[PDB]
């Protein structure tokens, strides 16, 4: 049977066959402190903070990895289970150094509500207080090692999300540090294609966003809005943070789908920039070098007579910009192809929009789709880029064509 | 003489976890008229006397702070850590991936427009450095941890409140950060 | 493509002395378009910031909503209709869009006449699969 | 800096289109150079379109690798169960606070180098302290000044 | 051949310690006042991002977090290079007022009000904040009022009362909505009504006290303070330096300060003693704090503050106030200040504001931020990178400036009450008294 | 002295600027074929942001000239 039916705390649960605790305690309601699964990357088991008892079996297991087999009793508070989460807790805070008052995540960290939860008023083992890096030579991410749980959910989202594996593992044991490229910084790294996934992935205040620090908290957040990022076609899907009339932080949902919430740098640095930039608000005029204000009346006048005198002679144009929405291009459409009938309208891109729309044309005639969705380069086995730059143009086809290239054992040709 | 007798002190502390204390502002006078105020950075006494809640705020950094919070925990019967500085280490703990010397050095040396040619490091009088700065769960047994920069009025007047009733109170998950 | 997109390039190569830019000032624009801009003689842009590569080429430069402060629909290329919306309110008072367009209908001897939004029926349709001829050019 | 692109480029023409090795593959470019070089890494990588940070990771993950280069005669010292519990702690403290060098790394102009190892065999006549060319089969505290400056 | 020690020095901020070395016939041939906590917050710093900094820097003292936070956020701008947004100006001023009134709130009603009340010679038990509130039940209950008004201000600005989060790198994060700023703008009318009466009860006890309490550890030195045109900035604004005698001395943009201002470490303490570089260590010593302030500004622009400061400057022989006991009186004039600048901050429809933030690309390599602290000025000094991360820090901090003049008072206030033994209990409390005029957070002063 | 103006070819003002921070503005291209780099105005991109300087650029750019009789031949000149 598929269905299998378990119970978990008393509550008895529902969960599709081949799934871990983990999927069916997340399925109904129930809460069980992880640290270490991010919903979309492989079931990691590193934090063992899952960790459920099963009836009977005096050994604790990992919700995360071990599957659930056809009823069953878990118990995932009592003291001991408690006990031991604090202790793993603790250790994290003693071996690491972790300094909550002046951290960016103070607020998001996922050690820190758990520690919370868990009434972590100490740290018991004695503080190792030794030196980690702090990577803040990128201008956009910086890496404070001294707040890493070494959870590998940076490392997994770079390995098997975005495909441009910057992020691995450097030693073992206890010098296990997360590193960037031959063990060099962020910066100096040549496969970084700076999209901030590991930032979204990190749990723990290592990675984070520089210049959106402690303003892109979730916790003091007074909206969370979920739409699509305009800037390209992907159209990624997103929930966007705002605190006060500003975006702070914009991670990306769809860690179901094959893209995983990584959205670019162009959507998780200048979506969030883009709400903080200068916003005219009052019609300008120039004046020579320099913009004076003026009024709507006045403004539209003098733009309106500059708009006369070049349409009796024809002289007139229009580059709208094809970010704008399906209503804002109608009525442009309203007034310029139609009421005035200019045919020297244009979009910021007509050359790329006509020259796909004329070139898919015969296939049209012929009666086929000539595109696919860009999600079944997942599972291709050749990928010809024929003259394209998929980091500059569409980044999530480019970071499938990573994941595909490394992961899955595809091949690359450019035709460019 | 019916009162209760707390006595605190800072060790490393910004004063912060002191101020937070002076924020329950109205509820002061009613603490005041709970506790007798003993030995602290409010009243004039210079050797702490016996006292019941011996309270601690700022981490172990100095020797003569060390010497105090020994003298603190000697004198009293519960001990209340104020602060992550005095429960986990706190800010203090940065100067901790450099040694002490070098901490003094860039400190009193090459400071950027200090004016002393001959690399005095005040060391004269005062109480040294300690090597590593600590929490004071590691010269002092401690019984209500107290987390924070800093613990906000509520759950200091909490902790106040719950040792002058009689009991060892551990601040509930509710009302619990550690900023 | 089925709105504004004109089926001839007439940018750079043709002088247009008045153009009418609207800029949601996000991508980083075509340095050639910029150009042909540059030299049009009367640009309006009704750009929503001030970025530097738009107000350098622009006479008059009205405000906008600025992608987050209104909601849309996005029909794209692979059919189906998409939802931005409405992120943080408009602060100000641009007191609309439609209102810049019908100013410019006013003293120009054309009206407006607001139309439905076009739906996209994705003019690609797959009616064959693994069933294609080449096509000769 | 020539002499580090063929060379390693040369042995991974066998391991071309082959699923799996990189430990071996490194192996070799140990036993050839000694060490493994950034630049050796790197054209691994580049070879076997294998990730750097994959390359690195596996590269200081495994204890005989090593990324620096080694001396010109290694002094592994036993710290074996069987060494230890005949008090081989103290030859190795002594063998580091006399070439005054930290635990695993190398004398500042490459003529030593102190590596740890687990049992080279000789579990009966323990310590041993091999000098990377033949056991040693004693070695107290007294006989470690006249091995390390013979083979200097 | 021997010493005193008044180890801890209580009612101030701080780890303290007042020696008095005495001579064989029992007279003082020395006093010096030791600092004898550090933390480092010159060292922590090197690795961090510069937006870390407002988050970091506040801890260097919870009585003044905000000007700690407002000297970063400017470093840190200046770093940038952003305008500011005036918005984010006004709002900043309103977070620096709030600061204002709660730190001298602290300072005259928690800390000094017990000596300048009962009298030096009190008893221990009675001189504190307890016995106030016993005694006194109206008075403790004010000042409470007022420093829970200006912590209100910092809380609703800035989410926590001590160490808040209100100012980025940029600009401000949160304005201040209609209701909380009538809220805000309802009791001032009786926090004002507070300062004055603590003003009216300070200038009597100055004036009881007529000569005595005018040669208290008055000693003639320099004035440091920011300046408007003319005018007394606490926020913004050039650094005056007046020479004892009333003439403005080296007029200077806080920028370039590293050619004026010098640190000379003494082995005895771990505050470094920041003098007027031309002038020498120790004759380019200076002041700062209220007393610097008023003495520095020729006039005020709040209009009912304006009276009682032209009170303050028909007491000094040219407007230069020289007297120690006078940083209380001068003190509640800041905070008169404060309280009628909140009203003119609230009384502008740029609190409630939107455009609050600027943000910018281009990180400058170095960046100061001088505010004025309520204890004194504030220069805060950050070098950092291409990358942001900070190289250098330099934090020049109110006490300071004033360690010389407090260890020159301490020595003056011994040298007057000496006894060959049994070295009394009120002497101390004097001693204690010198120290507790500026106030110091010996915290700030020992970053 | 002053600030650098770059008329555009039809007469709006783009880009006056303080000859201070210039390097966010022009940049050079290196063709190959010449040891002459090509400065251009760095927003529109080789070869689009390329103007011109000399004698005809200023007095394009000028809006008036200060001396009194070259200012007649000059007016001349605009129109
Ligand atoms: S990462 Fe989390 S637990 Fe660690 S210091 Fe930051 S907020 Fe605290
Ligand atoms: S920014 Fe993207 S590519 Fe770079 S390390 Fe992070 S997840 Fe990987
Ligand atoms: S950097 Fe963060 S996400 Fe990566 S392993 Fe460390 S804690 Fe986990
Ligand atoms: S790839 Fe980037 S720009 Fe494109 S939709 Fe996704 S997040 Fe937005
Ligand atoms: S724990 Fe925080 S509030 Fe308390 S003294 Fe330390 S820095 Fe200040
Ligand atoms: N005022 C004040 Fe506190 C000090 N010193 C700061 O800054
Ligand atoms: S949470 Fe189950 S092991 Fe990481
Ligand atoms: S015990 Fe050292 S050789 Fe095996
Ligand atoms: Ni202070």
């Amino acid at each position: 049977m598929k269905e299998i039916t378990l119970t978990i705390d008393g509550k008895v649960c529902k969960g599709v066959q081949g799934d871990t605790i983990l999927d069916v305690a997340n399925k109904n309601d129930v809460y069980i402190p992880t640290l270490c699964y991010q919903k979309g990357l492989t079931p990691i088991g590193a934090c063992r903070m899952c960790v459920v008892q099963l009836e009977g079996n005096p050994k604790m297991l990992p919700s995360c990895t071990t599957p659930a087999q056809d009823g069953m009793v878990v118990v995932t508070k009592n003291e001991k289970l408690k006990d031991y989460r604090r202790q793993i807790l603790e250790l994290l805070f003693a071996g690491r150094n972790h300094f909550c008052m002046y951290c960016s995540q103070s607020g998001d960290c996922e050690l820190q509500r758990l520690a919370i939860e868990h009434e972590m008023d100490s740290v018991r083992f004695p503080y190792l207080y030794e030196d980690f890096e702090v990577d803040a030579t990128d201008p956009n991410l910086m890496m404070d090692h001294n707040r890493c749980v070494l959870c590998q959910r940076c490392i997994r989202t770079c390995s098997e999300i975005v495909g441009a594996h910057t992020l691995d593992l450097e030693r073992r044991g206890w010098q296990a540090k997360v590193i960037a490229d031959l063990g060099k910084r962020l910066r100096e790294s040549d496969t970084c294609v700076n999209c901030g996934a590991c930032a979204q992935s990190c749990p723990t205040g290592t990675i984070t966003i520089r210049e959106f620090a402690y303003r892109g908290r979730r916790s003091e957040c007074d909206a969370v809005v979920e739409s699509v990022c305009p800037l390209c076609a992907v159209g990624c899907k997103i929930k966007t943070y705002v605190r006060t009339g500003s975006i702070v932080r914009v991670e990306g949902t769809g860690v179901e789908e094959p893209d995983g919430g990584q959205l670019c740098h162009m959507g998780r640095w200048w979506l969030p920039e883009s709400t903080e930039r200068e916003r005219v608000t009052v019609p300008l005029i120039r004046e020579g070098a320099s913009y004076r204000e003026a009024t709507w009346e006045e403004a539209l006048a003098l733009a309106s007579a500059e708009f006369k005198k070049a349409y009796d002679q024809e002289k007139a144009g229009a580059i709208l910009s094809s970010l704008c929405t399906d209503e804002e291009l109608t009525l442009f459409s309203a007034l310029f192809r139609n009421a005035l009938k200019m045919k020297h309208i244009d979009t910021f891109d007509g050359d790329i929009i006509r020259g796909f729309f004329k070139g898919f044309m015969p296939f049209r005639e012929q009666g086929v789709r000539p595109f696919t969705a860009a999600h079944h380069i997942l599972d291709s086995d050749l990928i010809i880029t024929m003259f394209a730059d998929p980091q500059k143009e569409a980044p999530v086809v480019a970071s499938y064509i990573r994941v595909a290239c490394l992961h899955r054992n595809a091949k690359l040709m450019n035709l460019s | 003489m019916a009162k209760a007798k707390v006595a605190t002190f800072w060790l490393e502390a910004c004063a912060g976890c002191h101020m937070s204390f002076l924020d329950l502002d109205e509820r002061l006078i009613d603490l005041f008229q709970n506790v007798e105020i003993l030995f602290s950075p409010i009243v004039d006494a210079k050797d702490i006397p016996n006292i019941d809640v011996g309270v601690l705020s700022g981490g172990l950094g100095n020797v003569e702070e060390v010497e105090l919070a020994k003298k603190m925990r000697e004198r009293c019967k519960y001990l209340v850590a104020w602060g992550d500085c005095a429960v986990f280490g706190g800010i203090n703990c940065m100067r901790n991936f450099i040694p002490k010397d070098v901490v003094l050095r860039e400190g009193y040396i090459e400071t950027a427009s200090t004016v002393n040619p001959q690399g005095i490091v005040p060391s004269e009088d005062i109480p040294e450095l300690l090597p590593r700065a600590l929490p004071i769960d590691y010269e002092v047994k401690v019984d209500v941890y107290v987390p924070g920069c800093p613990p906000d009025a509520d759950t200091i007047y909490y902790v106040f409140k719950e040792l002058l009733a009689g009991r060892v109170p551990k601040v509930p998950s509710e009302m619990m950060r550690y900023d | 493509r089925n709105t504004v997109v004109s089926e001839n390039p007439w940018l750079g190569r043709e002088r247009r002395d008045f153009l009418y830019v609207f800029s949601t000032a996000m991508v980083p624009e075509e340095e050639e378009i910029l150009a042909a801009i540059s030299a049009t003689r009367f640009v309006v842009v009704q750009t929503p910031f001030k970025v530097r590569p738009l107000v350098n080429l622009a006479d008059i430069l009205l405000p906008a909503p600025a992608w987050y402060e209104r909601s849309g629909h996005f029909c794209t290329i692979e059919g189906e209709r998409r939802k931005l919306n409405t992120i943080v309110p408009p602060k100000g008072e641009i007191k609309s869009l439609h209102y810049v367009m019908d100013e410019f209908a006013k003293k120009l001897g054309v009206k407006l006449e607001r139309p439905e939004v076009s739906p996209c029926e994705e003019i690609f349709k797959s009616q064959l699969r693994a069933s294609e001829a080449r096509i000769v050019t | 800096t020539v002499d580090v692109v063929e060379k390693v480029k040369e042995i991974v023409a066998p391991w071309k289109g082959k699923q799996g090795g990189l430990i071996p593959i490194l192996q070799e470019v140990q036993r050839e150079l000694g060490y493994l070089p950034e630049e050796a890494l790197l054209t691994i990588s580049r070879e076997l379109k294998m990730p750097k940070a994959e390359v690195y990771g596996v590269a200081t993950f495994y204890a005989q690798f090593h990324l620096k280069p080694r001396g010109r005669h290694v002094i592994r010292v036993c710290r074996g169960t069987a060494c230890h519990v005949r008090g081989s702690l103290q030859i190795l403290e002594k063998v580091k606070q006399m070439l005054g060098i930290e635990e695993n790394e190398t004398t500042d102009d490459l003529r030593f180098t102190l590596e740890p190892v687990a049992c080279l065999g000789a579990c009966g006549l323990a310590p041993v302290m091999m000098v990377d060319e033949d056991t040693h089969g004693r070695m107290t505290p007294d006989k470690i000044q006249a091995i390390l400056d013979k083979y200097q | 051949v021997f010493k005193l020690e008044i180890n801890p020095v209580t009612r101030i901020e701080g780890h303290g310690k007042i020696t008095v070395m005495l001579d064989e016939s029992g007279h003082v041939r020395e006093t010096r006042f030791h600092v004898t906590q550090y933390r480092g917050f010159e060292v922590f710093t090197h690795g961090r991002d510069f937006r870390e900094m407002p988050v970091i820097t506040p801890r260097i003292c919870g009585i003044c977090p905000v000007s700690h936070h407002l000297a970063s956020a400017k470093a840190c701008d200046e770093i940038l290079g952003v305008t500011i947004t005036p918005a984010a100006h006004k709002l900043r001023e309103l977070m620096h007022m709030g600061q204002i009134v709660q730190s001298h709130a602290l300072s005259f009603f928690h800390l000094s009000s017990p000596d300048i009340l009962w009298g030096f010679d009190a008893p221990v038990k009675i001189r504190n904040v307890a016995g106030l509130v016993d005694r006194y039940p109206e008075l403790a209950k004010k000042g409470i009022m007022l420093r829970k008004f200006g912590q209100e201000i910092i809380k609703t600005l800035g989410g926590k009362k001590i160490h808040p989060w209100h100012s980025i790198p940029g600009g401000v994060n949160r304005s201040l909505t209609p209701q909380e700023r009538d809220a805000i703008a309802a009791q001032l009318p009786e926090m004002k009504s507070i300062a004055m009466e603590a003003i009216k009860l300070i200038k009597d006890y100055l004036q009881e006290g007529g000569e005595e309490l005018k040669e208290f550890a008055t000693l003639d030195t320099a004035y440091m303070g920011l300046v408007r045109d003319g005018y007394l900035e606490l926020y913004d604004g050039e650094v005056r330096i007046k020479a004892p005698r009333g003439r403005i001395l080296d007029q200077f943009d806080p920028k370039d300060y590293l050619d004026h201002i010098g640190e000379h470490v003494e082995p005895w303490s771990y505050l470094k003693f920041p003098f007027y570089k031309a002038l020498g260590f120790p004759h380019g010593s200076y002041r700062v704090g209220p007393l610097a302030r008023l003495n520095a500004a020729d006039a005020v622009s709040t209009p009912e503050a304006s009276k009682e400061f032209a009170l303050y400057k028909e007491m000094g022989e040219d407007g230069i106030v020289p007297y120690t006991l006078y940083y209380h009186y001068a003190r509640l004039i800041e905070a008169l200040y404060g309280l009628e600048r909140i009203e003119q901050l609230l009384a502008d429809p740029d609190i409630t504001s939107s455009d609050l933030r600027v943000t910018s690309k281009e990180i400058n390599p170095e960046g100061i931020g001088v505010i004025e602290a309520p204890r004194g000025t504030l220069i805060h000094h950050y070098q950092v990178n291409e990358s942001g991360v900070i190289t250098k820090v330099n934090l020049i901090v109110a006490t300071g400036h004033n360690n010389f003049a407090m260890n020159k008072g301490v020595e003056m206030v011994a040298k007057k009450y000496i006894t060959g033994t049994n070295v009394p209990e009120g002497v101390f409390n004097r001693l204690e008294h010198v120290i507790r005029a500026y106030d110091p957070c010996l915290s700030c002063s020992t970053h």
